[PDB]
């Protein structure tokens, strides 16, 4: 009942067949869009 | 790349949602060669570029979107010595004799 | 896809595939790598210390006869991306290197 | 102590205990944390590359 | 009859039900004493 | 090869041997290692902190009986590459070093 234990549920079942060195798309003519931006904290040098 | 790592090397957490999305936003100090022309220093204005991208997938397989145009500077430490007249972000593809 | 992972969890098999072992086969036979460098930018050449720095992309190639299968029952895959830290490598490193730095920065696919 | 190490056996046993999950309860609840910085040493300030270092 | 092979012998039989994580006393209340000592090697710099 | 994957099972399997125990048969006896320095290079002597930076291989040689085998049983192989992270090593480093780095750089095979 609490959100850790069903937490632990959905971890269990996420990664059973998971394979993280195959690329995640359903079908192979796929392709995953990245979105993809810059965020900058600090400039530290320009040498 | 020049002096520093070519990818992220801190490797955070993700914030995965239910619908698959996957957020990650990790930290990375980056060391980049950027031509320098001192024509008019020391009131200059230098044009340093970065150029980011999949190194093993190619536009069939990966492809990348501008979250947006502009570098956001909303947690944007001030220098006291440079200013940031424009920062943004172009999309480009190519070919190279590597690869196909 | 289903397929692909399928293909990548039979190659990279630690039962079947040992990346330790070179893949060669007949015995005492032999296995070719082709080298190409690519130079992407002279960073410096440091006349004091005597060294020059360089960012170069560094072709290699070679066959690996224990990575292969039929595309055909694989859904027609004819290439795939694997780790490069998860199979046989040959260790080719800057032999003359000022910093005992011998190995690649990056280890892609 | 035997009842020591059943005791830290029992707790960190990785079948009922995940580290990776948040201790949270009832549901939408959020953890507090307590935070309280202890200043041991103040080792420099470099005012040429403007960084504090402190202990 | 080998010394190697009795000490496979030991290490199988100490490590069998040892928790590395237990502060090593017998007794609770019992305080592990640790002799300390410092051997310097070279005093490298003063800065 | 597959019968060189055969022998490195083989001879790295856990039932017969444990990196942890020294190779001494006969009760008391000792390892001999033998040592040889070659230079690869003087990299420096920075004689304001009097410390010698060089480039050396540090040749070792020893005999473990636990790593033995018959070639004919494995295609008369006469010898093979072990992952010196896998095997009993002696442990032997400089001592006079400085900035405290004892161990070889990268452990190979
Ligand atoms: C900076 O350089 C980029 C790429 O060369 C160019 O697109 C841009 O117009 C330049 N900006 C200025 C202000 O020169
Ligand atoms: C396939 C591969 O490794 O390509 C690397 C070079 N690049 C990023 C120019 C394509």
């Amino acid at each position: 009942e609490t959100r850790a234990h069903a937490e632990e549920r959905l971890l269990k079942k996420l990664f059973s067949g998971y394979n993280k060195w195959s690329r995640p798309v359903a079908n192979i003519s796929d392709v995953v869009l990245v979105r993809f931006g810059l965020s900058i904290a600090q400039l530290i040098d320009v040498d | 790349n020049a002096d520093g790592d070519f990818a992220v090397t801190h490797l955070t957490k993700a914030h995965l949602f239910h619908d698959g999305r996957v957020q990650w936003t990790p930290p990375a100090i980056y060391k980049s060669s950027c031509s320098i022309d001192v024509t008019f220093f020391p009131f200059d204005q230098q044009n340093c570029t970065m150029k980011f991208g999949s190194w093993t997938y190619d536009k069939a397989k990966i492809d990348l979107v501008n979250m947006h145009s502009r570098v956001d500077q909303l947690d944007f430490w001030e220098s006291g010595e440079w200013v940031i007249v424009d920062a943004v972000g172009t999309y480009n593809t190519r070919k190279y004799e590597c690869c196909a | 896809t289903d397929t692909e992972e399928r293909l990548v969890e039979h190659l990279l098999d630690p039962s079947r595939y040992n990346k330790l072992i070179r893949p060669a086969t007949n015995g005492s036979e032999l296995v070719t790598v082709q080298l190409m460098v690519s130079l992407a930018q002279l960073i410096s050449v440091h006349e004091r210390e005597q060294i020059m720095t360089t960012n170069v992309w560094l072709t290699q190639e070679w066959e690996d006869y224990r990575l292969t299968w039929k595309p055909e029952e694989f859904d027609n895959m004819k290439k795939v991306r694997l780790p490069s830290k998860h199979i046989w490598l040959p260790d080719v490193v800057l032999y003359n290197n000022a910093d005992g730095m011998y190995e690649v920065s990056f280890y892609s696919n």
